């Protein structure tokens, strides 16, 4: 899951 | 339904063991994605993914996995406070304290008094969950540009000098710390  | 429990940033071996506790004490089902079910959010690593802003946005307990250990020890779902991430997240804490104390369902008002937004097609993250996370903290998204006082994220069309052109980080930030942080530290060319 990507950082944001 | 059955209240969900969604993972995030979460190891294999975490996850494993997530489950399996899970198995054993029941009470959640686990789900992909926050969503209206959801009352915990469970992070391997304390990492700003859409799941822990979503959880924020809805209140969730937003939890480090040693909560998951240590109910397993106990023998039962414990206290979740002591595990909740509020040193990485200080909205995390907030939220789920004005969640639970809802009569109603629960919706944030971080954004009632902002004036309209529009949010770019090509929004980083994706526009569909960005605008899911401005309305459910109070946030009036419109479907087109004309209406809107402020435009997240890449806008290549015709600026007006009625409107602010603001990056996504403006909303996402605002979201973590609970309060609507200087849009003009968020100017977007």
């Amino acid at each position: 899951s990507q950082e944001y | 339904p059955t209240r969900t429990l969604v993972m995030t940033s979460m190891p294999s071996e975490k996850q494993n063991v997530v489950i399996q506790v899970v198995d054993k004490l029941k009470g959640f089902s686990i789900a992909p994605d926050v969503c209206e079910t959801t009352t915990h959010v469970l992070s391997g690593k304390p990492l700003r993914t859409l799941n822990v802003l979503l959880g924020i946005a809805r209140g969730c307990w937003v939890l480090s996995y040693d909560w998951v250990l240590w109910s397993l020890e106990l023998g039962h779902w414990i206290s979740e406070e002591p595990f909740e991430l509020s040193h990485h997240f200080p909205a995390a804490p907030l939220c789920r304290s004005e969640c639970h104390l809802s009569a109603g369902p629960y919706r944030g008002t971080l954004f009632a008094d902002q004036p309209v937004m529009f949010v770019s097609p090509a929004s980083s993250p994706p526009v569909a969950k960005l605008c899911e996370l401005v309305h459910l903290c109070g946030g009036r998204v419109s479907q087109v540009p004309r209406q809107a006082s402020i435009v997240i994220g890449p806008y290549s069309g015709k600026k007006k000098a009625t409107v602010k052109y603001l990056s996504e980080k403006w909303v996402l930030d605002s979201i973590t710390q609970h309060k609507v942080c200087a849009p003009e530290n968020y100017l977007l060319s």
